[PDB]
């Protein structure tokens, strides 16, 4: 029991006559600094989560009131703070610019360009500690959010307004699945059709400098940086930055959800986000838990990926998907971090690091791989070929010159290489149904196994050059009806004989 | 009595009052604030000064600001005017169709039932999973636990209890959600309007709904589970009726009281928990029981964090259960659904005298069959199948179908797989496994015991692999 | 922040940081001989039984035992800054340790005059030649024209020699020389 505000400096204001030249209501001192928070001295009339300004230029959130002091979170580096500072207060709770006109931009965490593009030009602010809607206004999911990736979008379906989980160990292809949903969206926002449109934002937290940036020529190289925010924290930054930077790219997100439009989130990634927040709880001397963790690392991924939800008719009809990123260390799916996540997001998908090694990619472990409520929002062309390869794929894995094996054996090789893709090759939804069509109608049994990768680069490439305008009605009626079909059986049949093996 | 906001730490509010000093679990009222925030007194730390737990969202507080004390506990509405409504922590409307209009407000925190109001009937209730049928029998009037990790199906089971038991129920029903998913709580209300057991256009309603989910703040999360239990003593006291009461998830009402402890100054016991852990958790399940009025039916639902059975959160909540069904994800990977753990799995009704004594030894040679398969699985692994003995091609043998036939396809699953929905009776579970434990079915392979109903469809799926 | 003035002995506790606070204020504005004869008055006017009473009795209030100290602190004699200080150490609920805080500012400002007094401890008080002749020599010692302090002791443990202290030095000729007769052992 010795105060924090017991010092010389702050008893000679008192003892010398109750000085008038020191406002202390609306700006105070700063009494220490260097374990990240600051212990600001004055400030009476400071609210809880209220951004302050430092007289360096730095912004800081205002955490925790005392009756003596005031403990400010300090965005940014601790070295341009001194002891003696004077503080302002700004008068809001901490909030970042949205609306419209940051497609295209590059912003880090609170808000301001770093891409060297002049100002946003922004008219409304949205806090970053807002609730997530009640159980009122959500409705289930039944637009579907189409991916190009052909192990995705037939295996593990996703709907606008369904978390996503995308768990895998390092250098797997994590990122490369995020990267092709955001090219694939050019098909869509390019048209005529405002009710398919859907926006993008991507998340970068903990990464490299240099990875960012060639990721934003990727974008721009194939015209995908018009509808597209990024907001980057990466390594060199300090840890509150790494901790707000998904409340800020979510609050951005939540700006197109209640205007009746759609958005699309990725957190990239979550791991080291948490590995930020152990930092700053443990400098401020909490009781640390399962390695080492806080008690409320919960709170801390539930409370953010709430808002991902689908509004009703009655409030716009707009939604938001979310689609983090969890790293695990050695194919660790029983740890703390992979479990508070697991049993959060409406399914999963699972990257292995031993089909990475032998040449299957994207490397999709099929048996793992589930999404509950996604599987009724897909389209009836899908369902109707797709359905029955989820049966050829379970046979195959039972039997891991006897009867009743060797047929499935054969069969369950020709589906595995069937699903391999390229990338940055996002294919069409109605593309991807002609060729999952030939692998389960029982066309290609006949062929080699090492000689199937041959057979899809040469039937798409002309089928979408001699039967444009018959594709068209997979796409356009939705479903594949008994015309189709029958016309489907002479593509396929008079490829193979042309097809030189 | 007004008072003075002194200290906002997170969610735990200091008060500095002048005059009444309000005792402990009293309600208080914050002045000056769009919605409604109400406190709730935790301590005493003298120099005329309380210390509380808020209920909502502690952003935008100024020290100086007035809250008002209340007078009383927290009291939320209670009848038979709840049944078909939504209720948050301190029992407002959450569901848009206006206020809920009763006669008697009842408190939160209530003393639990005394020792000569114990009722000790023991009878059986039979569900029509073939698991917990056989091996760990279900007692009406009793607690019921569900374990397990993260992703085995603590939830599909829930609601396959609510599909079979609490549909064909005659009295009341009693749904709290405690940090859960807020779009199953959305399907959850939209599936109950569908098959009619909520109607919001007369007044036969049979269950009400009480919803605190894992958005909420951690001063809200710990006191949820005692507001679907406040409701629930109403309908059995002051009524006299056979209720249910489904909550789910029952280990949030544990670790939101770690992450309060914290910043009430404690030191903190092992793994990271509160030290006051098994004192407000006896203080809190001590008042779902039988008493001699009525019959409160509970089926909780329990996380393992880690997959750790030997954390302190999940192991002192075994000595306040009848029933225990330990779910697996070791099980779950080999496509056994439900992943029931059958050697794990406990009952406190398998007595011979009770559930009978043709019921007590088939039952117990399930268990005897399983266990010596589990001992021989550090052989098998290393030099093969080809070293054991012609006895022991046996138990093997038999073990890997009686292990396949305790898989059931349920009915709220039927939009996974497509398949339909098996109930089976008390008395054929019993006949499934005798004509497997005596050598009857010594001609059919594994695959054809997978995922059936009652023992007739094993014989009719063999056929087909001919 | 402003800068504030360093004391000769900087003293450390809960005590030195309010014996430090004001001799930063009273050094500035030139009193510190008055809050010397002030403070040498407030020691007097608080062990009363009174008074004594209801300071430390801890259910009364702050607010309350600040009214019934605000007007005595005003009636008497005081209105310098000196009256901000008891102001200041009811609020903090310091108001139990302010002999700790006057006690230690008697020390703080007999240094501006003092030499800190030696110790003689031998035996039997001697006649008044001897006593003059160490009052005369250590006056040379500290050449600082300051009029030394002493204290005698009586400690018949040392057998026919004295230890003297000058502030911190202490000079020794007693006892100890017949332990250093270990040279005839250890060798
Ligand atoms: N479909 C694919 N076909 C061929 N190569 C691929 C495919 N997908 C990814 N790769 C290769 O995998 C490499 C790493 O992919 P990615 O950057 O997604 O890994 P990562 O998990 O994000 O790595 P980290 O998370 O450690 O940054 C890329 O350089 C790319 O060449
Ligand atoms: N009878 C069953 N048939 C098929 N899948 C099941 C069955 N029971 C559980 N599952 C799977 O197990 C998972 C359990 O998740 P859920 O019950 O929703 O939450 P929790 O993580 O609390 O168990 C689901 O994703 C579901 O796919
Ligand atoms: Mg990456
Ligand atoms: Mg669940």
């Amino acid at each position: 029991k010795t105060g924090t505000a017991e010092v010389s400096s702050i008893l000679e204001e008192r003892i010398l006559g109750a000085d008038t030249s020191v406002d202390l209501e609306e700006t105070g001192r700063v009494l220490s600094i260097g374990d990240g928070i600051a212990r600001v001295h004055g400030l009476r009339n400071v609210q809880a989560e209220e951004m302050v300004e430092f007289s360096s230029g730095l912004k800081g959130m205002s955490l925790n009131l005392e009756p003596d002091n005031v403990g400010v979170v300090v965005f940014g580096n601790d070295k341009l703070i001194k002891e003696g500072d004077i503080v302002k207060r700004t008068g809001a709770i901490v909030d970042v610019p949205v609306g419209e006109e940051l497609l295209g931009r590059v912003v880090d965490a609170l808000g301001n360009a770093i891409d060297g593009k002049g100002p946003i030009g922004s008219k409304t602010r949205r806090r970053v500690g807002l609730k997530a809607p009640g159980i009122i206004p959500r409705i289930s999911v039944r637009e579907p959010m189409q991916t190009g990736i052909k192990a995705v979008d037939s295996l593990v379906p996703i709907g606008r307004g369904q978390r996503e989980l995308i768990i895998g160990d390092r250098q797997t292809g994590k990122t490369s699945i995020a990267i092709d949903t955001i090219i694939n969206q050019k098909r869509f926002n390019d048209g005529t059709d405002e009710k398919k449109k859907l926006y993008c934002i991507y998340v970068a937290i903990g990464q490299k400098r240099s990875t960012v940036a060639q990721l934003v020529k990727r974008l721009t190289d194939a015209d995908a940086m018009k509808y597209t925010i990024v907001v980057s924290a990466t390594a060199s930054d300090a840890a509150p930055l790494q901790y707000l930077a998904p409340y800020s790219g979510c609050s951005m997100g939540e700006y197109f959800r209640d205007n009746g439009k759609h958005a699309l989130i990725i957190y990239d990634d979550l791991s080291k986000q948490a590995v930020a927040y152990r930092q700053m709880s443990l400098l401020l001397r909490r009781p640390p838990g399962r390695e080492a963790y806080p008690g409320d690392v919960f709170y801390l991924h539930s409370r953010l990926l709430e808002r991902a939800a689908k509004m009703n008719d009655a409030f716009g009809g707009g939604s938001l998907t979310a689609l983090p990123v969890i790293e695990t260390q050695a194919g660790d799916v029983s740890a703390y971090i992979p479990t508070n996540v697991i049993s959060i997001t409406d399914g999963q998908i699972f990257l292995e690091t031993e089909l990475f090694y032998k040449g299957i990619r994207p490397a999709i472990n099929v048996g793992l791989s589930v999404s509950r409520v996604g599987s009724a929002a897909q389209t009836r062309a899908m369902k109707q070929v797709a359905g029955t390869m989820k049966l050829e794929l379970a046979q195959y894995r039972e039997v891991a010159l006897d009867a009743a094996t060797q047929q499935l054996l054969s069969r369950g090789v020709r589906l595995t290489e069937l699903l391999k893709q390229g990338q940055y090759a996002p294919m069409a939804i109605e593309e991807q149904v002609a060729v999952i069509y030939a692998g389960v109608r029982g066309y290609l049994d006949k062929l080699e196994p090492s000689k199937i990768t041959k057979f899809e680069n040469a039937f798409l490439s002309h089928v979408i050059s001699q039967h444009q305008a018959l594709l068209g009605k997979i796409r356009a009626d939705g479903k594949i009806s008994e015309e189709t079909d029958a016309k489907l059986k002479e593509i396929v049949t008079n490829f193979l004989a042309g097809f030189e093996a | 009595a007004t008072g003075r906001i002194v200290a906002v730490i997170g969610a735990v509010v200091d008060v500095q009052f002048d005059e009444g000093l309000p005792p402990i679990l009293n309600a208080l009222e914050v002045q000056g604030r769009e919605t409604r925030l109400v406190l709730e007194v935790a301590q005493h730390l003298g120099e005329s000064t309380v210390r509380t737990i808020a209920m909502d969202g502690t952003e935008g507080l100024v020290r100086g600001q007035k809250v008002l004390d209340s007078g009383a506990p927290i009291k939320i509405p209670v009848g038979p005017e709840t049944l078909g409504r939504i209720m948050n922590v301190i029992g407002e409307p959450i569901d848009e169709r206006g206020p809920i209009k009763t006669k008697q407000f009842a408190a939160i925190h209530a003393e639990a039932p005394e020792f000569m109001e114990m009722s000790v009937e023991q009878e059986i209730l039979v569900t029509g999973i073939k698991v917990v049928d056989l091996l760990a029998p279900y007692a009406k009037g009793g607690k019921i636990g569900l374990f397990g990790g993260a992703g085995v199906g603590k939830t599909v089971l829930i609601m396959e209890l609510i599909n079979n038991v609490a549909k064909a129920h005659g009295g009341y029903s009693v749904f709290a959600g405690v940090g859960e998913r807020t779009r199953e709580g959305n399907d959850l209300y939209h599936e109950m309007i569908e098959s009619g057991v909520i109607n919001l256009k007369d007044a036969t309603s049979k269950v009400a709904l009480v919803y605190g989910q894992m958005n909420e703040p951690p001063g809200a999360r710990a006191r949820v589970a005692l507001t679907g239990l406040t409701v629930a003593e109403y309908f059995r006291d002051q009524e006299g009726q056979d209720v249910l009461l489904f909550i789910d998830n029952i280990f949030r009402f544990t670790q939101a009281g770690s992450e309060v402890s914290a910043l009430l100054g404690r030191i903190p016991s092992a793994v990271g928990y509160q030290p006051t852990l098994a004192t407000d958790m006896g203080t809190m399940q001590e008042r779902i029981t039988t008493t001699k009025k009525g019959s409160i039916t509970s089926v909780q639902a329990i996380y393992v964090p880690a997959d750790d059975l030997t954390d302190p959160a999940p192991a002192t909540t075994f000595a306040h259960l009848d029933a225990t069904t330990v779910l697996s994800r070791a099980i779950a990977e080999l496509g056994i659904y439900p992943a029931v753990d059958p050697l794990d799995s406990t009952s406190r009704i398998m007595d011979p005298n009770i559930v009978g004594s043709e019921h007590y030894d088939v039952a117990r040679g399930v268990q005897k069959i399983l266990q010596d398969y589990k001992s021989l699985q550090d052989i098998i692994a290393i030099l093969g199948m080809d070293e054991l003995s012609e006895e022991d091609k046996l138990t093997v043998s038999r073990a890997r179908k009686i292990q396949r036939f305790l898989s059931q396809p349920f009915q709220v699953a039927e939009v996974f797989t497509g398949h339909l929905g098996k109930l089976v009776p008390l008395k054929e579970t019993i006949k499934g496994f005798q004509q497997i434990l005596a050598g009857e079915y010594d001609h059919l392979p594994e695959q054809a015991f997978y995922m059936v109903g009652p023992i007739e469809e094993a014989v009719a799926k063999a056929d087909k692999l001919a | 922040f402003a800068k504030l003035v360093r004391p000769p002995v900087q003293i450390y506790g809960i005590e030195g940081r309010y014996a430090t606070a004001l001799y930063s204020a009273a050094s500035k504005q030139n009193k510190l001989e008055q809050v010397e004869k002030e403070l040498l008055r407030v020691a007097q006017i608080l062990k009363e039984p009174k008074v004594a009473a209801s300071i430390m009795n801890p259910y009364v209030k702050r607010s309350v035992k600040v009214k019934s100290l605000s007007d005595m602190t005003a009636k008497e004699k005081f209105s310098p800054l000196t009256s901000n200080l008891i102001n200041l150490l009811a609020e903090n609920g310091r108001l139990s340790s302010t002999p700790g805080v006057i006690s230690a500012f008697s020390t703080m400002m007999s240094v501006h005059r003092g030499e800190v007094p030696c110790s003689v401890t031998t035996a039997s008080p001697l006649d008044e030649a001897t006593l003059t002749e160490l009052k005369t020599v250590l006056k040379s010692f500290l050449s600082k024209g300051q009029i030394l302090k002493l204290e005698v002791k009586v400690d018949p443990s040392i057998m026919g020699g004295m230890i003297v202290r000058i502030g911190e030095k202490y000079v020794d000729m007693s006892a100890k020389t017949k332990i250093q007769k270990l040279s005839r052992a250890m060798r």
